[PDB]
């Protein structure tokens, strides 16, 4: 029978060839493929499809799903397509067509909807992987609900709480502090991984930290980012398969950017805040982004470049670093050039990741909105990418989503567990209403359970009455949080029973394959170039051409959605 | 007798040869195993007589069986045959290339999609370089060896070979004879260009940043004169 | 650089669009796709690709392969394509492009060739999954080398050895005999699964057998395949997720074919020797093949239909069943009609499997040759299938390969472990030289190790000198055979520690998802029809159209390859 | 060669045949294994020549060896012979009934106590019953099958067959062809008459008490029209 196109879309969501506007941005996602059989689509409700002996099987199966997300529009580096998502044992069991092979055609064999299956209607919703914030200052436990409320499910970084060292650096230093924080982590729903102090010219002190559970090391100028410290840190990182993060020598005390690059010696390193406002070699830190071994991220305050970016920074730097009011400027000439270039470099696929720098010159619940604000800004400025095939922004979308999902996962050695919507991976997923995509998520699923969601009045006759606000769900509570949350550690710690030894009840998993990740390993952001900075004008050059962007007067996913 | 397990194997091979001989005498066209055993038994016989050399037999056994003496496709199926036999000077391997004459039939025949050449290493920038083997002995360099790290006997502008490999089929080698001069075609190494090992002149990414250090190591180790 | 097409093919094997003749048959396999990057192909040898810091990585990786099969031509239901196959932990780790991402372009991320990698040159070879023989009579342990020498790696059936019951039926009856045989299985390289006596009108005796380790039940007329026995057996098999195999009531004693079909009640059942020469309701057992619930197989002696098939049978039946010489005929009129139809039904995808009936009216080392002989015979009589797309027999090849690989695996509930060349499955693979495809294999890999291969003189200076014959390899010996071989059991037995309780050192795995496999679940052989037999002429009709074939005077993969 | 374990077996059989041929040429009377190998080798030879059918060979090999060509009792010791051989159409089984002509000597000879018939099922009350196979296909019924539960195609007074079986030798079957009418002889089942299974018309003791219930089930399931 013939169903009117509007009626089909209302009932099941968009199909092949349909374009979805991402929030209030000018970005259009086109459905590349639909894995359904028209007429066999799953719908939950009274008199609907998912019923005993109909859409729900009465035949037992080894692949009976624990949860079915019906008619989802997946947005991932893997593609922008329409499919049913099947969760089983807190993992993405299958992606395709779910249902009952007894009564339906074209059912994916390992996607059985049965007696033990729970239903979640994804028709008309966007499903993405949970975001990974690889630049977290563990300053306040209140960052976690803010992060979840913005689609972030994993947090890498360091800290001890609101002490001066954490206020500046993403470092949990030494054995005792690492043990204390890993045990504190038990409380939360958020996946965590801690970085130790990398700023050492002695092996023993670095090794102690990896063995204490650190997923890597942070090198920060506040503890001295000298060439000696750069070499020693990477040497231990190479031995123990852990990642290194770097905030370079801003005041060029022990050497210039090239001297730091030389100390690295082509070894894998995660260069935090590549633009340079958050810190790093003045004015040429951005020149590192061109190098193949350099895995570059950007922190939220500089992305997207707006008419208030520079003004906000010429004071935000003074509160964070605690500088004299006698200091006025240098940053007023240096900063516009690199901040402008940063946006363009993101669009070019030169900067591979977006991160927060949470309460340490950056916002916790802003990674996701700011990534899409930049995508939107550049599409408005530089047009639809030449790379696009059709009347859609799919390639740019895939380039931008990779920045906070897959690329941080690859960098930190957790790409086998999380980072993307793929079969076999842990079910850390976010459900979005297209009108609120990138700004306000609906449901946060972690380890196959709902952990956080937008929820109305607790007394109310339905879950919709006002006030609708973000609340912790069952997956975030009791002993279920130990089933849905991961504390990442080094292989050495993992293999030596850190879980048992620290009495951690949470899922403990090792980080692996950190040392041989280059720019070539990323998804949609593999671009290498000869990046140069004029030391007089502070202008950024990509292979001799000028690299710049215009500051935004207004951004998408902001004013329409927030009260304050 | 003290029969070794290898002697027990040879009896079966020899008996198979004898059965094959009987079938040929009956006027039957021999199949794949019959043809192999027929030739093997001849080699085993001549070796026992100890009057022929391995060199003689290798030559004598080419097309030992003719196309019409075997079933179709038998010759193509057996492009080479090997048989170890005891000679007066000990056990020696008799290697025959084309023991059975081939015909128009080919089992497992591959039919090409096109006769057009395959463009290997497509889109890679070719670097022409003059190389001279100033050494007393000839040498070869493989397809994926970092050209810059080749035997110090080779004389060329090493700077121009930094982070490059030979634009030759994968697995092939280029020969440069003692005293010989050749024009080589070099292409940039694939992937990340993370060159670890060989002569240890680089041991890292072949970028501009590592280049001066690499050229200094090459000079110090005698690769650059 | 430009490489001559002939030179490329000699060095690396065929590429996209090339056609390979399977053995001496008239079947042509076309390379559908090539996963390589021209110029980056892996070659093993002196001065070749797979060398330290070149094709072989010096960078440690979590995905360093244990074995690499370079430039293989995969022939599987999944496709006929060119790729490198990567084995790790006795499983197919990856299929694509193997090598070193440090020095090569387009390397599949989880296909790292490293220090711990062994090399196997597959350039110019055909790689297929190991065959599964669903109709094994455990009569003689000498069947195993014969089976391996013909590309068969898994054997399902039953028996006790050379006793009258085994001579006739695929049954290991009762607890004691099942325990004894599962312990005897330890000796072999072959994967096994045992069937118990399904012929019971009492629950207790059937349950005992599943709990004793049986993977299913055989219903054989020699023990009375009555409608009561059929119902009772299927009822227990439904409760315990095990398969049922049936040799029907030949003499129509308790009922006609329709009475047996009625007793089954649409439940999943494996109908051995569907044509009826080896047994079953005379003359209409073939009529069962049309039914959706019926999973049908053919035994080796009737496929392909030759000028000697009928003559051989009218005496082979008298030696197996031990019949009086007073008995002359009925089989002379009944048999041509069904035997001829059987070949056509295979080509039509009506009969889904090919098996052996080993030393019990069928040949152990003939499943694979006879499948291809039938494929070839049909190509020669009825031309290239209308289903084909191109100047190739790819669809017919995929239809025939499925008969002894994937379809038996689906039927017996082991499709998740074995049956096809797919990532994640156990590495049970066969390497073939195209000139010998389907008749004489080169190497047999089981659990990622070579277990059996064609080998020359043990004293010899190389592995090529004569006599070249099949021999057991390291994977088949010592304690390594316990690592490379599987003894399949029921879930109940598995879950109740049968491995420990019987002190089995072999890999013990449960059979699962047997009960809900219908014709729809098969690969390339999902055809259902209204099959009718004229009770006067014995002619077979498919949807009222005569289903027949002409007897072959000569077959492929025979006379050219064998001495006797 | 790629010799399969089955090919290795056939070489031994063929060599044994060749030794037997030699001994017959010497004028020796062949023994049991020699006679079997002599005939086997002939079959293997004819199959390779691929000019004779399986049907031809089965006929040709009856009395292939004559009584005076073998030792006494050899023919009786070998009442049948089977040999698998590769023909142009593949491997086929050649079955020969009486390959060696027998004589008056018999090893393992059974001498009967008396020539008098054995009275089976002695003293059991015989029930004569007219049966008609109204079905389109012929059927057989075994000695111990509960006659009452036979294929619904069979037309007879089922009440009279309740708790009975055929008075025929144990293991034998009675054939009733499509449309054929026969007079069967039924005897009451031995032991307790606890009939469990078959068509499930009874599933208990075949007593008077169970009879009406059984006849109702038979009618309901279509056995009684
Ligand atoms: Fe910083
Ligand atoms: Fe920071
Ligand atoms: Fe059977
Ligand atoms: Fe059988």
């Amino acid at each position: 029978m013939k169903m009117k196109r509007q009626e089909y879309v209302n009932t099941y969501g968009p199909t092949t060839g349909d374009k979805v506007r991402l929030g209030d941005t000018d970005l259009w996602a086109e459905v590349e493929h639909d894995y359904t059989v028209y007429g066999e689509e799953l719908k939950f409700g009274a008199g609907k499809t998912i019923r005993e002996g109909m859409g729900q099987s009465n035949s037992p199966d080894e692949n009976t799903l624990d949860l079915v997300i019906t008619n989802a529009l997946i947005i991932d580096y893997t593609g922008i397509y329409k499919a049913d998502i099947g969760i089983k044992n807190g993992k993405i069991h299958g992606i395709g067509k779910a249902g009952n092979k007894d009564m339906q055609d074209g059912v994916t064999p390992h996607m059985v909807v049965g007696v033990g299956t729970e239903a979640l209607a994804g028709e008309g919703m966007i499903i993405t992987a949970g975001g990974i914030d690889s630049h977290t200052h563990f300053l306040s436990p209140q960052q976690f609900p803010t992060a979840l409320a913005n689609g972030v499910t994993t947090m890498f970084g360091g800290g001890t709480g609101p002490v001066d060292g954490t206020n500046a650096t993403t470092i949990t230093p030494g054995v005792w502090n690492l043990h204390r924080m890993l045990r504190a982590a038990e409380e939360y729903g958020m996946n965590v991984g801690l970085l130790g102090k990398g700023n050492s010219s002695s092996r023993a002190q670095l090794v102690e930290q990896v063995k204490a559970g650190a997923i890597g090391f942070k090198l920060h100028e506040d503890w001295g980012t000298t060439p000696s410290a750069i070499d020693h840190c990477l040497s231990v990182a190479d031995e123990y398969d852990v990642q290194v993060c770097i905030h370079t020598d801003t005041v060029n005390e022990a050497g210039y950017v090239d001297d730091t690059l030389r100390a690295m010696n082509g070894r894998a390193i995660h260069a935090y805040h590549i633009e340079g406002a958050g810190g790093g070699h003045s004015p040429d830190v951005i020149t590192m982004a061109g190098e193949v071994n350099i895995l570059p991220s950007s922190t939220t305050p500089t992305i997207p470049y707006t008419i208030n970016t520079v003004a906000e920074h010429l004071d935000m730097l003074m509160t964070c670093h605690h500088l004299d009011k006698r200091i006025r400027f240098s940053q007023s000439r240096i900063r516009p050039g690199s901040i402008a270039a940063e946006d363009t470099l993101h669009d070019m696929g030169v900067i591979a990741m977006t991160s927060s720098d949470s309460q340490a010159m950056g916002r916790a619940g802003e990674v996701i909105p700011r990534t899409w604000q930049t995508a939107d800004k550049n599409k408005k400025e530089f047009g639809r990418l030449t790379e696009e095939k059709g009347d859609n922004d799919n390639f740019r979308i895939k380039r931008y989503i990779s920045k906070y999902t897959i690329n941080p996962a690859i960098t930190h050695g957790v790409s086998e567990y999380i980072g993307s919507v793929e079969e076999g991976k842990i079910a850390d997923l976010v459900v979005w209403n297209p009108a609120f995509f990138g700004v306000k998520p609906k449901i946060i699923i972690k380890g196959g359970m709902v952990v956080f969601s937008e929820m109305g009045d607790s007394n109310a006759s339905v879950p919709t009455p006002q006030p609708v606000y973000y609340r912790e769900m069952f997956g975030h509570h009791g002993k279920a949080k130990f089933d849905t949350s991961i504390t990442f550690v080094s292989k050495v710690a993992y293999e030596n029973g850190i879980k048992e030894k620290l009495g951690l009840e949470r899922k403990v998993l090792p980080v692996k394959n950190c040392r041989n990740v280059t720019k070539k390993d990323f998804k949609f952001n593999n671009t290498t170039a000869k990046i140069t900075v004029n030391p007089e004008t502070f202008e950024v050059f990509v292979n001799g051409k000028l690299c710049t962007s215009k500051p935004a007067t207004e951004v998408a996913l902001a004013s329409r959605y927030t009260f304050f | 007798m003290k029969l070794t397990p290898k002697e027990q194997e040879k009896f079966l091979l020899y008996y198979a040869g004898e059965v094959a001989r009987k079938r040929k005498e009956e006027g039957l066209k021999l199949n794949q195993p019959e043809a192999i055993a027929y030739i093997s038994a001849h080699i085993m016989d001549e070796a026992r007589r100890g009057k022929k050399t391995v060199a003689q037999l290798m030559e004598e056994c080419v097309h030992f069986l003719k196309k019409d003496e075997v079933m179709p496709g038998v010759g193509n199926m057996v492009p080479d045959l090997g048989v170890e036999a005891n000679f007066p000077d000990g056990t020696k391997l008799v290697t025959v290339n084309w023991p059975i004459e081939p015909d128009d039939f080919k089992a497992g025949e591959i039919k090409f999609a096109s006769d057009k050449d395959i463009e290997l290493n497509a889109g890679k920038e070719i670097t022409e370089l003059k190389v001279t083997n100033k050494g007393p002995k000839s040498l070869h360099v493989g397809s994926h060896f970092h050209f810059f790290e080749a035997n110090r006997a080779l004389e060329f502008d090493r700077e121009k070979a930094y982070g490059k490999r030979l634009d030759i089929p994968s697995g092939n080698t280029l020969r440069i004879g003692a005293g010989e001069t050749k024009t080589v075609h070099l292409i940039p190494i694939g992937g990340s260009k993370k060159i670890i090992g060989m002569n240890g002149l680089l041991n890292g990414i072949a970028d501009d940043l590592h280049k001066q250090k690499a050229l200094e190591k090459a000079k110090h180790h005698g690769f650059i004169k």
